[PDB]
């Protein structure tokens, strides 16, 4: 299956050093296939960074050589990315990926990616608020609900309705910046017969600050 | 900055020191012989830019020349030391004029890191190759270089990191970064070299020698890494283990926890009400308790006079001054509220 | 450093047209590989070795090109193909990518389903009050949302987000959010979320505080 | 003082090998600098081929390495260019040139250039025809004369009037290629009072055919 | 392979004007060198190290630039400056040149002096006859030549060429050559060389067959 | 070109003659007459061995092919069109193999005219193992060496080589370069050899060797030189004899040809009719060696006295040589005027 898993803090202070980690399973990083690091800036501009080559031997982008160091842990099947003296221009989505040793070989396997921003920050957990329609609202045979998420910074947030049981009719909007806090909202549409009775709860997780809360939508008397 | 640098030439094979000048019709000054009075030509630009970016009106930096001998015409090595920068340069002659071949520079020779944080040593370098190197080069370009980092243990050299085809040694989690600024085929080349040390402990402070290995050339710079840590200060009273109240005179203990430099730590006692006033009574300091994380601790003991009614609501305080602290120092206090019957 | 340039940047198509984007390199290149990336997920390997499909890619995709000019072709576009495609080479020391080419799907114009929401009880206990407004499933991307409180469109305290494009509906969605202070929230009674679309004129939805 | 002079055959049969030589005076090719070969295609597109260094080391354009060879002869102070298996696309004027070893160095000395043609050829010597004014001319105060050089292959053929004595008022027009043959004309202007007096000779030389003919411009009968 | 690009293909200017030509690189380079090339001559080194003038270059020339954008400036265009200018870099393994930039010099319009010449007596002996017409010293470049054999116009067997310009006159010259065969030449008598310029209309010069 | 190649797997060691068994190369039909170890399904990622068969001339015969133990297998394909050498690595049943190195020439038997320049052209393709890319910081095509040697009993004679040129003999020049310098994949390159003004002493067998890290590729070329002679006929006589005693005797001069063997002179009398081979005593002179290696030769013929019926006819010597067309060259002198008096 040869999967890859990025692991990072998501937040780093300027002029400090970041350390990312890629854990691969179902394949050993010492047999073949150079293991790379690729980041995507805001605006969707890919940039290759470097790789460790199954037997050590690091090869880097010439523009980053004075700032990049890639290592690997043979015992744990992990390899790492290190960037020194980061700046606001370094915030991006970082991917680790596999690539063969021949010209017809492509970057055949990618990780899920970790968001990483660089700011003065002070990471804050979010505050999840339910969203129910008004008591004097017109009745349609399909009601829509949601839960507002605000008060958090680091970078990413996840929203899952009914722990993934509600997949269709779900709309999760991107976040916006107010001062130093992010804010996004999620939407779910469900038949009117299946509400009051039977749950519909808004599960929200948020790493970095390490929080995961649930919010039940109900009243609005 | 200045266009002229006074200096002295020493003979390493001793068993003396002559004067000399370095010019970065010229100014004559016939106090030097055309053998130590050198007019420098820096086409790489690393030497001229150093004194161009020099602080305006700063004192003159220390300098020394030596007779370099390349080993696995003549060659003059110039070492310049200053609180602003530390520099090593190689010069080849032809006032006698000379050209600069290799230059190693750092603008932070005294980096001060906070205990437990990451230290970042920075240097740069510039190389101007002779025509013999480009003429003999198949597919010319920047030469391969080595970058080694050592820490002097007051009588022993200890290698930490080395930018490499695999013969390095990485100690204490240190990493080295090094890169030319471009891979152009011709001309002089400039490059960056940095040294990252994680979670610095006071056993890692001291002299750091950074060595640049060019195929037939050597460069060396020195850095003085120093560590600091601010103390955590607290103030609490009472005394002894199973002793009755008042058996011993009332005691105030100002405890300082986890500060490294272990020197110049001054403890002071004040009483703030009725305006302020320096505290009265017997006072002394405990003995240092050396920790494992490098830092230390201390206790200051104060026996004050009995608590009068006029000092109700007034508070006792210990103020502290230390190089790891600003001019105001750090303070701790205890207010005489429900605890003045102990000291009275 | 070989630079790759993708020409169409964005290209529109109705579900059923043949489309083609190009990737022009500055120097000769042996092979150029393509990647399909939908928003929020990592780029998927689409075709390698110029013309070889990666397992799982529909046969309606095809790559071609040689030397310095390449292309990617969809025989008949599909709603599930709405994404950005990147071409990549590794013929020089630093492998590069193209700027991408987004494939926007054309679709019959559809009106949005709007719905307003009063602030939560846990939010008023905190001290703030945010009234949200969802506009779901409309195709014409351009749309204005005006927050009229008894008449005036109140600003300096509102924010809205957008959905890229649905892989099945081929539609868009918006989410306007007006953040207020509690002292200014309970002092008013009207809260209206006005819309503006190329399908009708007016459509409003409101909620009364009392 | 320091000069470079190219030489060699102006015509080469396809699939054969060309060989040019550069002779340099006022400077030895063993002391310093690189010694290069640059060619200019029809259309004024310069292209660098390679160089030989002052130590005999050679560096080539990656597009020509399998087909080029630059040598040198220190006794005659010459370096040579050898292009193997030439084709029609190799037709250009070739320059030899000097450049230092540093990035701020420019190509500071060039040669005059040598025209090189590649085709099935069949060299032919030109036919120089005088161009005299007509019998019914207004003969104002300005007598324009000329000569027509028609019927030659290899492109060159320089043309001078009175061997440099007539320098002003001269217009040497470029040759046009009809079939496999070239043809050009030249124009000279002298006052009407000094053509029936003194001589106005048209000097033509074709180096590839080894001809150097002179044509005295005489009035018609 | 770094590719240089020059902004205008041809820059037209008048004597006394300050005009700027630019050179843009795909990748960053340290220095850019400029060369002046008059036609039929060798490219002369004009500016080295981006801003330094070669020994002999007039002080009215100046160069600047950094990274990937460089420029060449003439503080005062003069007639002897009419040439083609190339930028050159050597930061990669193959040093490349720009496409060139031809500096054409605007000038007051000048009428040409026409001159016709009958076939040479030595030419008729071979078996051919070429009638030469010369169009000398005109600036507006664009010119037309109509050949009139006796009366009708000859639209076959006409070849001509131009000069590139002039370092002193800033004008141009043309040479039309109506070539024929000796068997198809004695059949007609009159031969007229007609010109058409933007100065005046129709300067005709002809010859009578003996 | 052909889709399958029949070959023979040869063995040595025993010294009792080359032992050989059948074998084929499939660029899968069942082959019973071939053991499964000798039936190889070749995989050529560099595409040199495969392309040489796709561009093979249509209707051309099957080229000779033999594999030998280098389980490294070395394939040697020979034909008047191409000489190929390939190295295969291993990993009904069919043993799978992969082509690692392929060195190939399309001029195995070049024929050059005396005085002209010879151009020996080869090409090569290299498929590296993953262990080479995995251990290359700043990776790319490896540096190679390309040496040129002319073989003859006495000593190995290296003429030119790719610069690691520290050779350069007889004015020869070597040309070699990879097709690109891309970091990955298999690489391809060319290797040409130039010999200026080929003289007869430069004839022989030429061996081209590719010098890759821990790898060796080799092909052989057979350079042959020829020179069409100049033929002429004229009356002549002996020098150190009695005045007027020796018979007329014609002289056929064969001037400046190199391949001394295979040249025969023949006489005819073209005018009963024209078909009439000349009668009389004939012989051949010795070879006149020139400084350019070519030789010359004289032919003689003592014909009977010419009658009044042979008037108008003419004698002629036909020259045949491998460097000549099938008709050969012919020179004739006419029996009219003063020649009838001499003969
Ligand atoms: C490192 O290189 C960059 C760009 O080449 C330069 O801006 C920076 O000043 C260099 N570092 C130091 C310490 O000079
Ligand atoms: C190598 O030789 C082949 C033979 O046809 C030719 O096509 C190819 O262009 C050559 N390579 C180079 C770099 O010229």
């Amino acid at each position: 299956d040869v999967q890859l898993q990025e692991s990072g803090p998501g937040l780093v202070i300027p002029s400090q050093s970041l350390s990312l980690t890629c854990t691969v399973t179902g394949y050993s990083i010492t047999t073949d296939y150079a293991w790379n690091w690729i980041r995507q800036f805001p605006g969707n501009r890919l940039e290759w960074m470097g790789y460790i080559s199954s037997s050590g031997v690091t090869v880097y982008n010439p523009s980053l050589k004075s700032r990049i160091s890639i290592t690997r842990d043979t015992s744990k099947n992990q390899f790492f990315l290190q960037l020194i003296s980061v700046t606001t221009e370094d915030t991006a989505t970082y991917y680790c990926a596999r690539r063969g040793y021949y010209r017809y070989d492509s970057i055949d396997y990618w990780g899920q990616g970790t968001t990483l921003t660089v700011s003065s920050a002070k990471t804050t957990p979010p505050s999840v608020y339910p969203l129910a329609p008004g008591s004097a609202a017109q009745t349609n045979s399909m009601v829509t609900l949601g839960c507002l998420v605000k008060g958090y910074f680091p970078e990413p947030v996840t929203v899952t309705w009914n722990s993934g049981s509600l997949s269709s009719g779900v709309h999760t909007f991107p976040a916006v910046l107010q001062s130093d806090l992010y804010t996004l909202s999620s939407s779910v549409t469900v038949p009117s017969s299946t509400w009051p009775s039977e749950t519909v709860t808004c599960n929200v997780a948020h790493p970095a600050s390490s929080t995961k809360v649930d919010k039940k939508i109900v009243p609005r008397d | 900055g200045p266009a002229v640098i006074e200096c002295w030439f020493v003979e390493d094979a001793s068993g003396a020191k002559r004067p000399g000048a370095l010019l970065l019709e010229p100014p004559p000054r016939p106090d030097l012989d055309p053998e130590l009075y050198l007019s420098v030509h820096d086409p790489a630009g690393a030497l001229q830019a150093a004194f161009r970016r020099y602080p305006r009106g700063a004192p003159a930096p220390h300098c020394e020349m030596s007779r370099f001998v390349p080993l696995p015409g003549a060659w003059l090595m110039v070492s310049i030391s200053s609180p602003v920068l530390s520099l090593s340069s190689l010069l080849r002659p032809q006032i006698t004029m000379a050209t600069v071949v290799l230059t190693v520079l750092t603008h932070t020779p005294a980096p001060r890191v906070r205990l437990g944080q990451d230290a970042l040593l920075d240097l740069s370098f510039a190389y101007m190759p002779p025509t013999s190197e480009a003429a003999s080069s198949l597919a010319p370009g920047p030469p391969p270089f080595g970058l080694e980092w050592r820490r002097q243990h007051l009588g022993k050299g200890h290698l930490l990191l080395a930018a490499t085809g695999q013969m390095p040694a990485a100690q204490e989690g240190a990493v080295a970064f090094a890169a030319w600024d471009d891979d152009e085929p011709w001309g002089p080349w400039t490059g960056n070299g940095t040294f990252w040390l994680p979670r610095v402990q006071p056993f890692q402070e001291g002299t750091y020698l950074a060595t640049i290995h060019l195929p037939y050339l050597q460069g060396q710079v020195t850095l003085e890494l120093a560590v600091y840590k601010p103390p955590k200060v607290s103030l609490m009273p009472a005394t002894l283990a199973r002793a009755a109240p008042g058996e011993a005179p009332p005691e105030l203990l100002c405890l300082v926890s986890h500060f490294y430099p272990s020197g110049g730590l001054e403890v002071e006692w004040e009483l703030r009400g009725g305006r302020s006033q320096k505290a009265e009574g017997q006072r002394w300091l405990s003995a240092l308790r050396h920790h494992s994380d490098g830092s230390v601790s201390l206790s200051g003991h104060l026996q004050p006079p009995p608590v009068t009614t006029e000092q109700h609501g007034a508070r006792y305080a210990c103020r502290i001054h230390h190089p790891s602290l600003p001019a105001s120092g750090r303070s701790a206090e205890v207010t005489l509220e429900g605890g003045l019957e102990v000291l009275f | 450093q070989i630079v790759l340039s993708q020409s169409p940047a964005i290209l529109s198509a109705s579900p059923g047209e043949k489309v083609t984007m190009t990737c022009r390199a500055t120097s000769s290149v042996s092979y150029i590989h393509w990647y399909q990336q939908k928003p929020g997920s990592s780029p998927k390997p689409w075709i390698y070795a110029t013309s070889s499909l990666t397992s799982g890619v529909p046969v309606r995709f095809s790559g071609s090109g040689s030397g310095t000019s390449y292309s990617l072709t969809i025989s008949r576009v599909e709603a599930e193909d709405a994404a950005t495609y990147y071409c990549q080479q590794w013929s020089s020391n630093p492998p590069t990518f193209g700027g991408g080419t987004k494939l926007e799907i054309k679709r019959a114009d559809a009106a949005p389903t709007v719905s307003i929401f009063p602030p939560s009880s846990e939010q008023l206990t905190s001290g703030g009050a945010s009234v949200v407004c969802f506009l779901n499933n409309f195709y014409p991307k351009d749309i204005n949302v005006k927050w009229k409180i008894d008449g005036s469109e109140r600003q300096n305290g509102v924010l809205n987000s957008w959905t890229d494009q649905d892989s099945k509906d081929s539609t868009y969605s918006m989410s306007s959010t007006l953040t207020l202070t509690k002292d200014e929230y309970e002092r008013h009674n009207s809260y209206t979320c006005e819309a503006t679309h190329k399908t009708s004129t007016s459509p409003i939805v409101k909620s009364f505080n009392r």
